[PDB]
């Protein structure tokens, strides 16, 4: 979920 | 060098086992149970949500390995949308199954009125539509930025940026951590309190063993969900509050938390399908 | 007191006469004919809409309309070609065990553990199907009902007796008594002058409807006989019983001719039927499938393995185009 | 005592019945099966054009 | 594709809708098979559960739950040929005449031994392995009045204990419940009937609620 950003 | 290969391997095995488990669950459901029962419909929904969420792991792994996004804007937007959409879908499906079990056990009279395959399909469609209320805004707001030697996926920042980030992160934290945890905790606690009074469970040694097995399954499911989803939410909250230096330990902790969040999707089929008694009877 | 041993002597004389009569037993003369071979009947239609255990079906004489009964409480008239439900008759008592469809197509009959045979008028005015008659007078349960005409109906009951009724009057014209156990099935002769009923005594009795007397009695089974059907020419009949065996009795020889059983079969028979040529005997088992036997070879010619529960009813069209099987999984399947 | 005697006349009626040797009844059944062999859609499959199912 | 064919198809679809609607209600309602020896108290318990506050089907609602008791006592036929249609019945309400241990008349019939034989036959029957039994013991006041005059040993030679109400009733419950050879698959709910504010229907409701809980646990895959 916390990926990319 | 060791950090990069460690993270890539972590994502690779997690993704491989997740897709294998989800697709085996699909094959078993479509071949044996035919989705003729509400619980089978919910399990199929959970498998679908988990599968698509796992499918977003190769893109993240490639993004970290190359340091840039080579897939372009078109794949970037759909991947962001799939990630948010299916994460919310899987969480809401877990909540739905927990509430379904609570209704089945603590409300037997009304369970005859409501627990029907048509209602299961209606609730699945409602969850899929409600997940769109977040999947579609992040589909539109997804953007691709360029730096001197990098191409990065992110979101467009409507003013104020600080307000927008706080709103999005708080909404995701509340609707993805606090509400599901409260729902599953209350539902399963009440379910266990009621199951303690069933004559077929509070009986001889075999009945006591069955009750203990049920309690162990409920507790392990709740604990797996909490342990898999708490670290990423907590660490994202900390990162949004204080500055963390870029070290090996920081990157490893970040990617381990992400992989644990996905490992929940990977483990859900085992907790809900493989360990389900009905599926085991399919010889 | 002397009555008992004189009856025993009469039984000995009857058995001696039957043993002297037989010299072939269908095995030494039908071994020179070609076997029917492998028969693969495919499922052409599946009739869905029943939501409980299906206990009986009866084909129409037009070979298109069909009637089925269910534990939920619905008599459904199906069109076998278009799968459309022609009629849906709600029953006052859901505990139905048999259903019948009049040869003229104007009436249907339903009965079971309610001790009453209900006659419903299909081809009526004002639209929907209404109950025309309620035949009462049995003290057990009606396990089989069959129409002779629009007014004469023969019923087999669970109180060891059969009855023949005149629908318009509603009273029994003759009562066929003599069985010491519950009567499970019935089969009218093609010319509708005789009929045969099998009972729990492992005995099948042939009755003449004109006077109301038993003409012949057949034994040989070891348990309750659940299904009976006449041969197409009316000169023979076949029974299926709980001993996992079917038997073929002949009226003129007054004795058993051939047996249909296998080592791998241990469950009882719930329904039997014949093909138009009489060469194929189709039997419904509790093993969740149906077996097609060669009536002249005692060999198993085929298997209709398409059901997920105990097939309880089995029927063949009057033109023999297809076989309809109904089971406890709430589905009828038509095979050809 | 009525049941026993009634069974006795029933057995008299049963005994005084003509029997046909099974080599004749079985032959008649086989002949009937042979005669109507062609008019059996189940024994002899019917082409799908004439098959209404 | 003809107009008559389209009308027939629409009729079939409307019949399908009606069948689906009726079927939902049938699934929701609870079926209870009422069984017991002659003169045990089936009619009395049905009449009480109705107005204490062939086949006789008795349908009524309590605490938003619909019960449909099926009494087949007046029918005279061999049971094994018609008991199979009661497969899948939610529960079996079995009535026992608790004070009948010395009233054996029927047609030396040992009417209490008849009740034991009937309970053995149906409880261990292949069609009721997973079907629970609600055991009602009627006329407990008659047992209390009679036991002090007639010893229970007249019916149970092996009985040892005082000839008063409590131990006799407990012994009879034990003698009925120990014939269950399937204790891990079905449960027996024993109760004393009484002419009070519908405690019988309350006990039936609780027992069937437990049965639905067991069935739901089987459905959700826990069991």
């Amino acid at each position: 979920y916390x990926g990319f950003x | 060098m060791v950090t990069a290969i460690t993270i890539m391997a972590l994502y690779s095995i997690v993704c491989v086992v997740g897709l294998f488990g989800n697709f085996l669950v699909m094959y078993v459901i479509v071949r044996y149970t035919k989705m003729k029962t509400a619980t089978n419909i919910y399990i199929f929904n959970l498998a679908l949500a988990d599968a698509l969420a796992t499918s977003t792991l190769p893109f993240q792994s490639v993004n970290y390995l190359m340091g840039t996004w080579p897939f372009g804007n078109i794949l970037c937007k759909i991947v962001i949308s799939i990630d948010y959409y299916n994460m919310f879908t899987s969480i809401f499906t877990l909540c739905t199954m927990s509430v379904d079990r609570y209704i089945a056990v603590c409300h037997p009279v009304k369970a005859l009125d409501f627990r029907t395959p048509r209602n299961a399909k209606i609730v699945n469609v409602c969850n899929w539509i409600l997940s769109s209320a977040i999947g579609l805004p992040v589909m539109f707001m997804a953007t691709t930025k360029y730096r001197q030697g990098s191409i990065d996926c992110t979101l467009t920042f409507s003013h104020p940026t600080w307000y927008w980030e706080n709103l999005l992160k708080i909404c995701v934290f509340i609707f993805a951590f606090i509400m599901p945890v409260l729902i599953i905790t209350v539902c399963y606690g009440l379910m266990i309190l009621r199951l303690k009074s069933v004559r077929m469970l509070s009986g001889s040694k075999e009945k006591d063993r069955n009750l203990r097995r049920i309690t162990r399954m409920v507790l392990v499911v709740v604990a797996v969900f909490i342990v898999c989803w708490t670290p990423i939410h907590i660490y994202v909250i900390i990162k949004a509050l204080i500055t963390i230096p870029e070290t090996t330990f920081q990157t490893v902790s970040w990617h381990f938390c992400i992989a644990l969040g996905y490992t929940n999707s990977c483990l859900n089929p085992v907790l809900y399908a493989f360990l389900d008694e009905n599926f085991k009877r399919c010889f | 007191d002397q009555l008992r041993q004189e009856a025993e002597q009469l039984k000995n004389q009857i058995r001696d006469a039957r043993k002297a009569c037989a010299d072939a037993t269908l095995s030494q003369i039908t071994n020179n004919i070609d076997p029917v071979g492998r028969i693969q009947m495919r499922t052409r239609r599946t009739l869905r809409g029943h939501l409980a255990k299906i206990y009986a079906m009866h084909w129409g004489t037009d070979s298109r309309l069909l009637v089925s009964a269910s534990q939920d409480g619905k008599l459904i008239i199906w069109d076998s070609y278009t799968t459309n439900k022609v009629h849906a008759i709600p029953l006052r008592s859901s505990w139905v065990m048999t259903c019948a469809y009049a040869p003229s197509g104007n009436y249907v009959a339903c009965g079971g553990l309610d001790n009453i045979c209900s006659i419903y008028n299909l081809k009526t005015r004002e639209g929907n199907v209404r109950v025309s008659r309620e035949l009462a007078g049995h003290t057990g349960y009606l396990s089989c009902c069959r129409f002779l005409d629009d007014n004469q109906i023969v019923t087999s009951s669970g109180d060891t007796t059969c009855a023949l009724w005149d629908i318009e009057t509603g009273q029994q014209t003759t009562t066929f008594t003599g069985h010491t156990g519950d009567v499970m099935s019935l089969s009218l002769a093609p010319d509708t002058r005789l009929f045969v009923s099998g009972a729990c005594d492992a005995s099948a009795k042939l009755w003449d409807v004109r006077e109301g007397m038993c003409r012949q009695t057949f034994t040989g089974h070891e348990s309750d006989i659940n299904a009976i059907c006449f041969f197409p020419n009316g000169n023979a009949f076949a029974t299926g019983s709980d001993d996992a065996t079917c038997r073929l009795f002949d009226l003129r020889a007054d004795q058993e001719l051939m047996t249909y059983s296998h080592d791998n079969i241990i469950c009882g028979i719930t329904s039997v039927s014949f093909s138009k040529s009489g060469r194929l005997l189709l039997a419904g088992y509790d093993d969740f499938n149906c077996n097609v036997w060669d009536a002249l070879k005692a060999d198993r010619a085929g298997v209709l393995a398409g059901h997920d529960n105990r097939v309880s009813c089995l029927g063949v069209t009057d033109d023999g185009m297809a076989v309809a099987t109904g089971s406890w999984d709430s589905f009828l399947k038509i095979w050809n | 005592i009525a049941q026993a005697r009634k069974l006795v006349e029933q057995l008299k009626m049963e005994a005084n019945i003509d029997r046909i040797k099974v080599s004749k009844a079985a032959a008649d059944l086989m002949a009937y099966c042979e005669a109507h062999a062609k008019e059996d859609p189940l024994l002899t499959p019917v082409p799908a054009s004439e098959n209404p199912f | 594709l003809s107009a008559e064919d389209k009308a027939a198809v629409e009729r079939s679809k409307m019949i399908d809708r009606n069948l689906r609607e009726d079927g939902e209600k049938q699934r929701r309602e609870i079926k209870l098979l009422l069984l017991g020896t002659s003169n045990s108290g089936k009619n009395t318990i049905v009449k009480q559960m109705k107005i204490i506050h062939g086949i006789v089907e008795n349908k009524f609602t309590f605490k938003e739950l619909t019960f449909k008791m099926v009494d087949v006592g007046a029918q005279r036929s061999e049971r094994k040929k018609w008991i199979h249609c009661f497969e899948g019945v939610t529960a079996i309400i079995f009535c026992v005449e608790l004070s009948g241990y010395d009233l054996k008349l029927y047609e030396q019939t040992s009417r209490m031994a008849a009740s034991l034989k009937l309970f053995d036959s149906i409880c261990n029957n292949k069609w009721f392995i997973d079907t629970s039994l609600i055991l009602f013991l009627n006329k407990k006041d008659l047992l209390a009045e009679k036991i002090r005059r007639i010893p229970l040993t007249i019916c149970f030679p092996e009985y040892k204990g005082q000839n008063t109400y409590e131990e006799a009733a407990v012994y009879i419950q034990r003698q009925f419940e120990d014939l269950n050879r399937n204790k891990e698959t079905k449960e027996i709910y024993s109760h004393f009937t009484c002419s009070t504010d519908t405690s019988n229907i309350q006990f039936v409701f609780d027992a069937v609620t437990d049965v639905i809980i067991q069935n739901n646990l089987k459905y959700i895959g826990l069991c």
